[PDB]
């Protein structure tokens, strides 16, 4: 890779069919700003604070989304239809900050190897579906142009305690679940 | 104050499928030295791409062998320009007040595993320096370190490990240092 003090990536755009899937984010040394939520047509930043001073018009997000549907109908074609390659993607759980009973904490999952950019991430603490205070970055790209992605799942240690972090994806036979214990 | 964005541009009109554009400005010393770069990428291949140091577009492969010709005879001059009005104008007005001010302090923690294990958690930016001691003298072995981690919350941490052997009355300290810290931060251990 390039090397340089700091890395802006931005017009990160990404778009696949069937489904008409797309997403548009910036990110700052490797990490996500923002987001461009096509369905409300707005922008999301990553950290409250963020859209306080600077602002992105969600109206550029759209047009890179469109300009690459334009994009894939004709790759497609120019490849004589060679479809996307389903990797296995690769999961690791590990705590925010050190684990102390009864204290605030957060598990986070990383996922990566992730092609194509559909997944679904869930959480299950006793093996009991958790829906509730989670939450989920984007997809990320990889200088392979595969992606990752991370949850977030804030909890209250306690020991016996088990959790787990459920992927799924097109590339995985079963279902992964990656557990971690207090 | 306002973001731009790295612009996708149209290429000729001539089971999933993916296709991919990104946009990427290196920075070094500021905005002394600038490097845009655009990479068009069908699935996980990367066929056509622009960069500064070139001032062109080239096949990456021989799957966008013409979508080069195309781009550089229809947008040569818009792209080469992104490299101020994006890659120079979004650090200047939007990265300098915002991420290249951010200041995470990290936290720091000393736990038993026999091995010590010094957490340095939730500091920003990556930047970090950290280093044992048993009795005020630095440790030079049996130090072992995980790779800076990145949360993907704009947060890093890092464990440093240090094997050794809890002889009475001794005294580990953990020592770390950051730019957003006025002094160095030192955590001990007995």
């Amino acid at each position: 890779d390039i090397e340089a003090d700091h890395v802006g990536f931005y017009g990160t755009t990404v778009y696949q069919s069937p489904g008409d899937i797309g997403q548009y984010t910036h990110e700052f040394d490797g990490d996500e700003l923002f987001y461009v939520d096509l369905d409300k047509k707005k922008t999301v930043w990553r950290l409250p604070e963020f859209g306080q001073l600077i602002l992105f018009e969600p109206q550029g997000g759209l047009q890179n989304i469109a300009a690459e549907k334009h994009n894939l109908g004709i790759l497609t074609k120019r490849s004589n239809f060679t479809p996307a390659t389903n990797e296995a993607p690769q999961a690791t759980v590990f705590p925010k900050s050190p684990v102390l009973l009864g204290q605030p904490n957060t598990l986070i999952c990383f996922v990566d190897n992730i092609f194509p950019p559909v997944i679904n991430i869930t959480w299950l603490r006793n093996s009991k579906s958790v829906t509730d205070g989670v939450y989920e970055t984007s997809f990320l790209v990889n200088r392979d142009h595969s992606f990752h992605k991370l949850s977030y799942l804030t909890f209250i240690p306690s020991d016996d305690d088990i959790y787990d972090c459920k992927v799924e994806h097109w590339g995985l036979e079963e279902p992964v679940l990656k557990h971690w214990s207090s | 104050y306002e973001i731009a964005p790295v612009f996708v541009l149209l290429e000729y009109v001539t089971r999933h499928f993916v296709h991919q554009f990104k946009g990427e400005c290196y920075f070094t010393n500021g905005t002394q030295r600038i490097r845009l770069v655009t990479r068009y990428i069908y699935n996980r291949e990367e066929y056509l791409r622009f960069d500064s140091d070139v001032g062109e577009y080239r096949a990456v492969t021989e799957l966008g062998r013409h979508s080069a010709e195309y781009y550089n005879k229809q947008y040569l001059e818009r792209t080469r320009a992104e490299l101020d009005t994006a890659c120079r104008h979004n650090y200047e007005e939007t990265e300098v007040p915002t991420s290249l001010r951010r200041l995470e302090q990290p936290n720091v923690a000393i736990s038993l595993s026999n091995t010590l294990v010094c957490s340095v958690t939730d500091f920003y930016p990556a930047k970090i320096k950290v280093r044992w001691f048993r009795n005020g003298q630095e440790e030079t072995v049996g130090v072992s370190s995980t790779q800076l981690i990145r949360n993907g919350d704009w947060t890093f941490q890092v464990l440093v490990m240090l094997e050794m052997t809890p002889h009475q009355g001794e005294v580990y300290t953990c020592h770390v240092e950051h730019p957003s810290l006025k002094s160095p931060i030192t955590v001990e251990w007995s």
